[PDB]
């Protein structure tokens, strides 16, 4: 019995990571073992280490949760550097639009336990935690029950199958902080301390929870490792366009007649998820924007653009959020900068005080009670939230409404006059 | 002031539960707002001892995290997304029903203390907005009268 949650439509052409996910309910383990589940582990652990990460880096996995970091590359980077090590499943995902974490943990969470075993062994980690954000409740159940259904069937504790191995995963919550999923935020959490980002570098590879070398990573991307071994890299490669291959979930929000998370390659286009996979848009109005989280904005005009890591390629995690014609952009830039105003941390001061007044501007522009200084002092502080900052939060917060300026000047101009 | 044994049993589970103890502090946080409605500024100095943390630490952190509430008691917590894109899909309209049903906006508590409207940042349930949670139990919002037998619900 866990709390209840809304059954997020889920679709999928590949079969991969929503295999078990496209239907909204717990995987248990005796069901996920009849698929074949921990079968990849076993093959795992009479592998070397070293092998795992071979196979992940020419896989060419690469982060799902933003920065699009190569895995096994940071993997190498975590055991250049003396044990003991720790991994990290980063499952915070707070960011405006964002949901596809969260059906891999409900509903399929032995594949999430079963990558984080793998990747574990891969760097010689014998503690593993998940940070979850706290607005999850059921996920957290469900991991906490799914980790002692794991344990029970011997695939954690001390010598796994027998292979000298041993590991422990603790499940960590949050509690309200969109901050808390910046990786050194994270640890600063984990730690029981305020989540404050660190300065870097040093980097978590380096020097993370208690100042060991620390591997965090996304569900989304833990969630791949269990296809890399059970299918071998080649297989995995084969998946998707040669350049950037492999499963992607695309949590698609707004304006669609079937939003939900979809997992297509990464050769799809942005129109193609709108129209062809969610259906089009709500009394088939035209599109105006798709909001890329709370990240990019990219207009009408750049819906041919493939949902790929490829400098003209949508990139972020994936996040599609759709506006339609009627929808007023200035109000939805509001929106967008509340949001920052409301999770920036504060430790840096261009990012404390161009948060806070981003949103506090637009607020009176919206309202049209904005003078002229106002509207001087919006476009300074847009651009002036990154000096000085050491996380990507303050380098990013103007970056969307400064899309909005320049690619919505009608919209914006109606709202000066 | 002192922990009831039936707290103060999962309080130790917590602490218990990870290699340092220190690291069980935001369950123990969510531990004791579920008992008591919100956090009681005078369970810090024992929480902070169970620990082995100073009282500071401890501040600091409630302070830090908004999921805790240091001033409102309330029964049940209705978080309310007001993100987008709810704001796009109808957090008006669940704002109003709410409103119509119980007599209360964001920030307010009900006179019996059983509801608090509290407004939230994205919940990760964008494709069922507009979305909200009654404590632990998060739902899409259809209508006031779907609404109004959500609420019935929570006794
Ligand atoms: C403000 C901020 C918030 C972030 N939130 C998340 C999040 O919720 N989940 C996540 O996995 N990464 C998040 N990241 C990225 C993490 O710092 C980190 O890059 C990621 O967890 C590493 O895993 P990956 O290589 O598998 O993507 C965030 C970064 C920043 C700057
Ligand atoms: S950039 Fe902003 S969110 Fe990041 S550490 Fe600085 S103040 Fe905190
Ligand atoms: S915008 Fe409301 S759940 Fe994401
Ligand atoms: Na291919
Ligand atoms: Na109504």
């Amino acid at each position: 019995s866990y709390p209840a949650i809304p059954r997020i439509y889920a679709e999928t052409t590949l079969n991969m990571l929503l295999k078990r996910a496209k239907k909204p309910r717990v995987h248990s383990i005796d069901e996920y073992l009849k698929d074949g589940g921990y079968q990849a582990l076993e093959k795992a652990l009479n592998m070397s280490p070293e092998e795992i990460i071979d196979w992940v880096d020419k896989s060419t996995l690469r982060g799902r949760g933003g920065a699009g970091f190569p895995t096994g590359k940071k993997w190498k980077f975590a055991v250049q550097n003396p044990g003991p090590r720790y991994f990290i499943c980063n499952a915070d995902e707070s960011e405006p639009g964002t949901f596809k974490d969260r059906i891999i943990i409900e509903r399929d969470p032995h594949l999430l336990i079963e990558g984080i075993i793998i990747s574990s062994y891969a760097i010689g980690a014998n503690e593993a935690y998940i940070y979850i954000r706290g607005e999850y409740p059921a996920g957290y159940y469900i991991l906490r029950d799914a980790i002692e259904e794991a344990k029970k069937k011997g695939f954690l504790g001390k010598n796994i199958l027998g292979s000298g191995f041993d590991l422990e995963i603790y499940v960590a919550r949050g509690a309200g902080a969109y901050i808390c999923g910046e990786e050194t935020a994270l640890i600063e959490s984990l730690e029981g301390k305020r989540g404050h980002p660190r300065l870097k570098p040093p980097y978590p590879v380096q020097k993370g929870l208690w100042g060991k070398p620390t591997v965090v990573n996304n569900v989304e991307t833990i969630a791949n490792v269990p296809f890399i071994i059970s299918m071998g890299w080649e297989e995995y490669r084969y998946i998707g366009p040669s350049d950037y291959a492999g499963p992607k979930l695309f949590p698609v929000s707004g304006k669609v007649k079937k939003p939900g998370v979809y997992e297509l390659p990464m050769n799809t286009t942005l129109r193609e998820v709108i129209f062809k996979y969610a259906g089009g848009t709500l009394g088939n109005k035209k599109v105006k924007a798709v909001f890329s989280g709370a990240l990019d904005c990219f207009s009408s005009e750049e819906l041919d653009i493939p949902m790929d890591y490829s400098p003209l390629g949508f990139g972020g995690t994936g996040t599609v959020i759709v506006l339609t014609e009627e929808d007023d952009i200035v109000e939805a830039a509001l929106k967008i900068a509340e949001f920052y105003e409301h999770e920036t941390c504060g430790q840096c001061t261009p990012c404390r005080v161009g948060c806070y007044e981003q949103a506090n501007l637009l607020e009176k522009i919206y309202k049209g009670e904005a003078t002229e200084q106002d509207w001087e002092g919006f476009d300074f502080v847009n651009r002036n939230i990154q000096p000085t900052s050491i996380c990507g939060l303050g380098a990013v917060a103007g970056r969307l409404i400064r899309q909005t300026l320049e690619k919505f000047p009608e919209e914006w101009e109606k709202y000066r006059k | 002031f002192e922990f009831p044994e039936e707290l103060k049993t999962k309080l130790q589970e917590h602490i218990n539960y990870f290699p340092k103890k220190r690291q069980a502090i935001l369950l123990c946080l969510h531990e004791i707002q579920n008992y008591y409605g919100y956090i009681p500024p005078e369970s810090l100095k024992p929480l902070a001892d169970m620990l082995e943390l100073p009282l500071n630490h401890v501040e600091g952190v409630v302070a830090f995290y908004d999921m805790f509430d240091r001033e409102d008691k309330a029964k049940y917590r209705i978080r309310v997304c007001v993100s987008i894109p709810c704001h796009l899909m109808g957090t008006n309209k669940l704002l109003k029903a709410l409103e119509n049903i119980l007599g209360i906006k964001p920030g307010e508590v009900t006179p019996d203390g059983k509801f608090k409207i509290v407004p939230v940042q994205c919940l990760g349930a964008c494709s069922e907005a507009p979305v909200f949670m009654v404590n632990d139990d998060e739902y899409k919002f259809e209508s006031e009268v779907q609404l109004n037998e959500i609420l019935s619900r929570y006794t």
